[PDB]
DNA sequence: CACAGTGATGCAAATCAAGTGTGAAGCCAGACAAAAACC
DNA sequence: GGTTTTTGTCTGGCTTCACACTTGATTTGCATCACTGTGTAAGACAGGCCA
């Protein structure tokens, strides 16, 4: 029957087929398909033929020998193939082993729509303030309407973005596999629906000169989602937690915008429909199905991803050089060199708020100087609510810096030559320069960095700077100084310091209390007045950050390369469809779904 | 009930395996080859002839430990014939 | 400065290939009754 | 309550793989190399308002 051709196998059968048709039209409503699906997966078991049975199975699951749809799509967009490339790819394995192991265009389309937002039904209860119900909103004008016409204001940006929620919600669908897998890790039952709640690093960049060849630069605006608790009885349980938070990989893009991050008119109207959508989203449970059941989500936003300049820009504070020189606080530059360590976190978004009202209402009728030193820098008014953190790259960097100035002044004894020029100066370093490459093979650069900061911060290079140093009892204090910043480096280099180290964590104000007073008293040569926003945050805030956040190093350079990538490669050349076509590729590219086929060889 | 029914009667009926039909109705009613793989083929008879029963394990086990005692020149040279042969294949 | 990301590189570890006898794993049959939802 | 289903129960004798062990020449897996261009931000540097 076999060595047959079709017409053959279909008159041969025929008889069996009329009986088969009758039989399955009788008895399951016509359903063919299911019945000979499970009589020949049930004759193949009857055989022992288990092998072919379960192939079979497979086959139907979509696991062997022809990829899912959405492991194609996980190829193509995770490898920058295009639609023609990857076609190509396609039609000739297709050709050459006669099976369809990658599967056709439409299909990834299709599989593309299920990973996109917009496609998940869900709700909003109380439904949110201002922000439209319907759930089939995917890519949207990042312009949210901006009037265009040639009277109004000159629009010279493109940006494309997603609701704001209906992003959330593709993100947590997207996780859906991760989020049921935790819950039975910690010992509780797949259907529980008990409100979960969803922290969400809150994160914003420009990505500089964007062009390919006039520079064209783009603003990034992004969300990552940081931990997932559950409410079992009155413990919170976390049942996710992301392994990589700083990952470009987990970094969901929101908008992408054509524009100037310091551009601040354009900047507050792309951004500002967004916030709206967030602040709605402060007070309102999401209800999404997950699994068959209905789970409740509630969400926690902290806008910890700005770097000093984009939340200076948005929290209504002066620009960079300012005399207010920390964002947690009211300081200046001269007070938080005076005052080494006794600094606490004072700003909020409110108070920048009515800063900024009073700046504008000048209440008390006074000077510019009294009324700015009234607002402590709001002269502008605020519109995002930021969480302002700290990188442990500046930790480091701030303190290599100070430790750095303070060999050279050793060397060239600063204290017993208070008016010595330039040039006598210049030679200290020199001596430094030169004593530290012969002794531990540093490269003087003239630009501060982690590597060197990482090779300098060491107690031998103390030992190898002293070899330099007259007086025996100095070297006593820089040891001693030495010793006080290797206790305090851990706390902010680790990702969670109340495991990984206790006790320096307890320690950490009295170390940083020693450490003030032993620059104060034996090297009062390095005080003049100044001091940097890294140096003055590391010796004053750390505990409290890691207090309110947990970690410093949880809390984007690749970005302008990812960017430029997507839009050369695999993006219409058209104003109209580029961004559009960046912004959808970008977030299949950050699908833990697609993700999970890519690492399958683990 | 049916699994403690049988296993009580395990001793109720001394040694019997009881059939299904009754028993039922009873509960109811309560590439080249390398060298030394050209080696091994050929040898195979000699070492079953002179040890019919030894395993896989055993049989291969041997063969591997005298013929690295050991002369085997002749099979390499088999082995770069086959190998050159194969590689003309295309 | 760091670092991204290229094609080449180099060494450790699978892997292949033959012999076959096991053991493990799943399935068959037929009268029938539990634990379950349908009027 | 009757009338419909799912899912077991008890055997063995079956069929179909995986493992077993060796040797050494291939094949894969994986981290690494040397190397510059490019983005970024640390840090020189130009500058004009008012005394
Ligand atoms: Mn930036
Ligand atoms: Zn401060």
């Amino acid at each position: 029957l076999l060595s047959l051709t079709r017409r053959a196998q279909k008159h041969r059968l025929r008889e069996l087929k009329i009986q088969v048709k009758e039989f399955a039209d009788k008895e399951e409503g016509g359903d063919v398909k299911a019945v000979c699906l499970t009589l020949f997966l049930l004759a193949l078991r009857a055989r022992n033929e288990h092998r072919q049975a379960d192939e079979l199975e497979a086959i139907m699951q979509g696991r062997g020998s022809g990829l899912q749809p959405a492991v194609c799509l996980a190829i193509r967009v995770n490898t920058f193939l295009s639609c023609s490339q990857y076609h190509k790819m396609y039609r000739t394995v297709k050709a050459i082993t006669g099976r369809q192991i990658f599967q056709p265009l439409h299909a990834l389309r299709n599989a593309e729509k299920v990973l996109l937002p917009g496609y998940h039904p869900f709700e909003w209860q109380p439904p949110l303030k201002n922000v439209s119900s319907r759930t089939d909103v995917g890519i949207i004008d990042g312009l949210s309407g901006l009037a265009s016409s040639v009277d109004e204001y000159p629009v010279d940006t493109i940006a494309k973005r997603f609701r704001y929620d209906s992003a959330l919600v593709s993100a947590l669908m997207d996780m859906e596999e991760d989020i049921l897998e935790g819950m039975r890790s910690q010992d509780l039952d797949d259907y529980l629906n008990g409100p979960f709640t969803v922290v969400v690093k809150e994160s914003c960049d420009g990505m500089g000169d964007v062009s390919e060849k006039v520079p064209e630069k783009a603003v990034r605006f992004s969300f990552t989602v940081m931990r997932i608790t559950i409410e079992h009885g009155s413990q919170n349980v976390k049942v996710f937690e992301e392994p990589k938070p700083n990952s470009e990989l987990c970094c969901k893009p929101l908008c992408l915008m054509l524009a100037d991050e310091s551009d601040h008119e354009t900047l507050t109207a792309i951004l500002s429909p967004l916030i709206a959508e967030r602040e709605a989203m402060k007070s309102s449970e999401l209800t999404l199905e997950m699994g068959g059941i209905p789970r409740t989500f509630k969400f926690i936003f902290r806008g910890t991803g700005y770097d000093e300049k984009l939340v200076r820009e948005v929290e209504g504070l002066e620009a960079s050089g300012s005399v207010y020189i920390c964002t947690l606080c009211d300081t200046t530059r001269l007070e938080a060199s005076q005052n080494l360590v006794f600094h606490s976190i004072t700003r909020s978004h409110a108070e920048n708020l009515q800063r900024y009202e009073v700046w504008r209402s000048n209440p008390y009728h006074e000077s510019v100087e009294e009324l700015r030193d009234r607002v402590k820098g709001v002269s502008a008014k605020p519109f995002i609510e930021t969480v302002p953190s700290i990188d442990a790259l500046h930790c480091d960097i701030g303190n290599a810096a100070e430790f750095y100035k303070i060999f050279q002044l050793e060397i060239g004894e600063v204290y017993k030559h208070p008016n010595a020029s330039k040039e006598e100066r210049k030679r200290w370093q020199a001596t430094l320069d030169k004593h530290l490459r012969k002794r531990m093979n540093l490269k003087p650069i003239m630009r501060m960095n982690g590597n060197f900061a990482r090779k300098l911060m060491t107690q031998e290079t103390v030992d190898a700077v002293c070899e330099l140093i007259p007086s025996e009892e100095r070297h006593e204090a820089l040891r001693e100084l030495m010793d006080l910043y290797l206790k305090m480096k851990p706390v902010w280099r680790s990702s969670c310091p109340a495991k990984e180290c206790p006790e320096s964590l307890c320690q950490y104000s009295f170390n940083s209390q020693r450490f003030a007073e032993l620059l104060s008293t034996k090297f009062k040569y390095r005080y003049e007045g100044k001091i940097t926003n890294y140096f003055h945050k590391t010796l004053a805030h750390v505990p409290e950050i890691i207090e309110r956040d947990g970690s410093i190093g949880a809390w984007n350079q690749s970005g302008n390369k990812l960017f430029r990538r997507f839009r050369k490669m695999n993006a219409r050349q058209s104003k109209c469809y580029e961004m559009e076509d960046v912004l959808k590729h970008h977030w299949l590219y950050t699908s833990k779904y697609l993700q999970k086929f890519m690492n399958a060889h683990n | 009930f049916v699994q403690t029914c049988r296993e009580e009667h395990k001793k109720k009926h001394p040694d019997a395996s009881v059939n299904f039909s009754e028993f039922s109705k009873k509960c109811s009613e309560r590439r080249p080859p390398s060298a030394f793989f050209l080696f091994c083929s050929e040898y195979r008879p000699k070492i079953k002839g002179e040890h019919p029963g030894l395993s896989i394990g055993d049989v291969a086990k041997k063969l591997g430990e005298m013929w690295n005692n050991t002369d085997k020149q002749p099979y390499e040279k088999k082995a770069a014939k086959l190998k050159e042969k194969y590689e003309k294949d295309i």
